[PDB]
């Protein structure tokens, strides 16, 4: 709930709450009633859809790729980082740190694959997305080990039914995930630079299950983050220039605004 | 236990049950409202106070 | 059993949901709570703060740092105009990657008055008055001092603080105004005229500067997210 | 009829999930309860045990009862090494098959204090002083005791008591670590140096043996479960 | 889990139905509350409203203003038939496009009493008294004011307050009557007769009118709701 | 809590809870009866009372 | 009846009715927190004090 | 609120709310029971008694 | 009502309510312990008390 203006009117003594050096790295705040009279208004709008939570936690696709059911690449694998959408990564680089959990839900998607094979049919193909935390063993063929989920934690889902959904805490080493972070790993201040050990949940692999069809079939994990019980600490500012890099900040330097014609101009190029 | 509380309305109440034995996996605080702009906007130490000027 | 008919609405996914969900590894205890400074829990906290406006633009004077200074000088017939553009945020090219419009394109609405802080960095001896008046929309901008007085205007008299807060209150016709550009509403345009020329004695620099500020009202809300326009990808960062 | 819309989440099993269940033979009665001695109610009972780290190795020295025993000779110059490994365990490839660092690769992040108790198995006439020093990461390893010094270290003065405790302290910037390696985090350097040589008299076998063990503290606790890396299967066991 | 058996009736979409829902965007702040005159929050407000009659018709006095007036004029004998038209509301060709009719084509159902308010609109000298009558039905309506009599009549003596009501009161052997034509259930007939001949002096026109306007009572209900057949579509609007 | 009221009868309860933050999600209030016709119908300044004629 | 009990909290309330005859087929104990090592540490007949050496 | 009554038993409790505005969705009043042979048998105008003949 | 039993332990609480009109569509009666064998076992007329032979 927002503040409300007052009854003012006239003003002749020395208050001027206009004048005011903002060389002090003061933001002054003045009122419609300081530079006119206005009556007392009374406002009812409301300052929530604007809160720090209800602005992150929105769904919003990281990543997807596609894997065979019949061929060579019949798993993907993903090092979690929300650093691979333009769209997510802008909103979280908003604050220096935030603190989260997640909520992953798999929308997987199939599409049967041209072919010549001879009576293809689907009896129903069930996948399994598995989750393996940093420094946990990695599948190579499909049909290690590995794929035994003796204490990783899957989603075994069958096609055809509500998306499958999991929820993370939150997980980091440090007390808030760094979405900057200035510094090396190595005391020699060489080889990665801001590839810090905070935010880095492991490594989520898919695959299927079944054999699908006697033909091929191409499907294709879909991935969503939706940050629950958001506390956002330390605000900077948005991107401008378009992002190069997955794990850093490279960039091409590009225009300071949009360009239109005099400093008189009323109107948008 | 039932939290009941008022829905967001402009210008009324939902049952509420926490389900699941962590408590990283109940509902977002959609709602949870607070504002306190004497952080960033007027980081100065002494307040300037609006009826003079800043600067002597 | 219990008997339940699954109204529609149900095995679908929203991008915008929210509820209960199953945990991953059960009982996995969080790491405790630090109070860094400087903590956000409302994006008006960072929309009120100032930022310096890229007034000026050319074809390179949006390429350096002369997109932010808006160019002074004493020029001896008075009612020349030192700047203008419109106020509608998050679509005017002056005010699409500041501070506050770029938080403003995050929304579809907006309501709440702005604040235009003009800071005269000139010379220490250099003096000069400016009337800067915001003329709602009724008309097609003034291009006179004479026309732009009818309007809410602020004498600035320099000469210590050097700065002046214009403050454009709210005068619309509706509770809210659209980010994106419409006709149904207008923001008006925001001009500045000498008032009384910029009188510079000798030694000093003829040519001065003056930097526009633009911050949020405490009387400010945005209402519906949608997502920017202002970012774009084609294939995934490698 | 109650009306109710399946939320996304429903329709899968979870490797970790947790709900009531349909029984198979309902009202089966379960057998007693034995009070059976050495009852476990948490993992932190086992890995606060003493376990011999087998600190040797080479290349038959990890394939016998000689990857216990740490080397340990009278030299006439002091300041020569007697073992160095850093601190790393379930990773490092002194402490990947020890009690804690077993227990340690089925979690991911771990923190608290670990004791390395070095047991004298001399003769009982030997005497010696080692200087035991931890050196947190700061720096590449002391190669010299008049560096070894600096950090945290204890000077254990043998006879009697054959056991001398260097409990290594909780020094990180963070409120765990990780069990893999990182090099965000790392756990330093763990050395030992003569402080005073081996003194041995006549009749009295002049190479002697140290034992050490790796302990959990009270002030430990492990978070985050995974799956091990050092079991291994190819097809099902006939 | 809690057992339940998903009754049929589940996974279908009513175009009727109403239940809760997901929200879009959550917590999103409506606008205000502003009391714009006139606020409807029934249909019969709008229903209980006078509205013309176009009784006329031929074929070229349903293309003009000549529709809603009904012509009176002076004719030496009497007992001549002024209008005539059955009381069935929503099919009858005379209130198919009246405001009452129009809202009653929503519903299957109505039942209530209708006021017709007939209004001399002569000249200010011209009399004439006229016996409207209604009579229900149990024959195929008068042909006589002599047969006219015995039904329910209201004979309207004009002069001054140019207007007089016929109330239409409910005679029906049901609680409710359809709009769609049906022969279990009929309306009667609505008629009107000269009593006694328009009486004009000289030097004033001796060719008068009447205005009829349909409403509805305060005794008046509307049930079962259905969709209009008066408007219609091909393809979209483009 | 739950608000019980009477199923709509010619000549009874139901439970029902809002489950939902916003209360723009909540079912329609198809009971919601009330009649007041002195609106459009007689909009005049005096009222006319039916004992006599309206004009003199 | 129901059980409520706080979740597992780092640094609240979830009803949970047991819905089945037999008692094998609850939910886990996951919450079931203690400790003990005064056990497989320390299972000496007499505990060494920590302010002198263990033997003579 | 919720309405407990008996099963049909021959020779126990059972919630029931209803879900729904209207009343014309509940579910069927299986259970009513009355009998009322005063009727169709003995419409007769004064009650003959079984104890002497109907007719004199 | 809701019926609150204590699940078939070896050596808690489940709440169950019937939802059907009928009590012939009630879950069946698992427990139900009782036992006496003083039936097909020692049917006899005079109890034989164990203490002396049954016969004379
Ligand atoms: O999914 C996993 O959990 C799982 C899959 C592969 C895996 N890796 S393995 O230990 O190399 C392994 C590899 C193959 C089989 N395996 C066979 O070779 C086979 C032949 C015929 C019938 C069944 C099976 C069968 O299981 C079992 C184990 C472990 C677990």
């Amino acid at each position: 709930r927002v503040a409300d203006t007052v009854g003012t009117g006239p003003t002749n003594s020395e208050a001027i709450p206009a004048l005011t050096a903002a060389e002090t790295g003061h933001t002054s705040q003045v009122v419609p009633g300081d530079t006119m009279q206005t009556r007392h208004v009374k406002n009812y709008h409301s300052r929530s859809e604007s809160t720090i939570e209800n602005f992150l936690c929105r769904s919003a696709c990281v990543y997807f790729t596609e894997y065979k059911n019949s061929g060579a690449k019949r798993y993907a694998e993903w090092v979690l980082t929300p650093r691979q959408a333009a769209q997510l990564r802008r909103k979280l680089e908003f604050f220096t740190y935030v603190r989260f959990d997640l909520e992953l839900t798999f929308v997987i998607t199939s599409t049967q694959q041209p072919s010549t094979t001879q009576n293809q049919d689907a009896q129903i193909l069930t996948h399994q997305i598995m989750y393996v935390p940093p420094g946990g063993p990695v599948p190579d063929k499909v049909d290690s080990y590995v794929w035994q989920t003796s204490t990783n934690p899957s989603v075994f889902w069958t096609e055809g039914n509500a998306p499958p959904r999991m929820s993370i805490p939150f997980l980091s080493i440090g007390n808030a995930y760094s979405n900057f972070y200035d510094g090396w790993s190595e005391f020699s201040r060489n080889g990665v630079y801001g590839i810090n050990t905070l935010n880095n949940m492991g490594t989520l692999y898919a695959r299927h299950v079944n054999a699908g069809s006697t033909g091929p079939i191409k499907s294709t994990i879909r991935i969503y983050f939706k940050p629950k019980h958001v506390k956002a600490w330390i605000p900077r500012p948005p991107r401008l220039c378009q992002y190069e890099k997955a794990k850093n900040v490279n960039f091409q330097p590009s225009g300071v605004t949009t360009t239109r014609q005099s400093i008189t101009t009323m109107t948008n190029t | 236990g039932a939290q009941v509380s008022t829905q967001k309305t402009g210008a009324i109440h939902y049952t509420n049950i926490n389900y699941y034995k962590d408590a990283a996996s109940n509902s977002a605080n959609r709602q949870d409202f607070t504002q306190d702009p004497g952080k960033f906007t007027e980081p100065v130490k002494d307040i300037m106070i609006k009826s003079l000027p800043a600067l002597n | 059993g219990l008997p339940t008919m699954n109204t529609p609405g149900s095995c679908q996914f929203l991008t915008s949901d929210d509820f209960q969900s199953p945990s991953a590894m059960p009982q996995y205890d969080v790491t405790p709570e630090m109070r860094i400074p400087g903590e956000v829990k409302n994006l008006m906290e960072i929309a009120e703060v100032d930022s310096v406006v890229p007034v000026q633009n050319v074809g390179e004077k949006v390429n350096s740092m002369e997109a932010y200074q808006i160019p002074v000088r004493s020029n001896e017939g008075s009612g020349t105009q030192v700047f203008g553009f419109p106020l509608q945020p998050g679509y005017s090219s002056v005010f699409s990657r500041t501070l506050l419009g770029e938080i403003l394109n995050y929304y579809t609405h907006w309501s709440g008055s702005i604040k235009l802080t003009f800071m005269f960095c000139g010379s220490a001896m250099a003096t000069g008055k400016f009337l800067l008046a915001y003329s709602p929309p009724g008309a097609g901008a003034p291009t006179k001092r004479v026309d732009a007085m009818l309007g809410t205007h602020v004498i600035w008299d320099v000469g210590l603080q050097s700065s002046c807060v214009l403050c454009i209150p709210w005068i619309s016709q509706t509770h809210y105004r659209f980010v994106a550009s419409d006709e149904y509403t207008a923001g008006g345009f925001i001009t500045c005229w000498y008032q009384t020329n910029i009188v510079v004695p000798a030694d000093a620099q003829s040519s001065c500067y003056i930097m526009c500020f633009v911050s949020a009202c405490n009387d400010f809300s945005v209402r519906l997210l949608k997502d920017t326009p202002f970012i774009s990808q084609q294939n995934f960062f490698q």
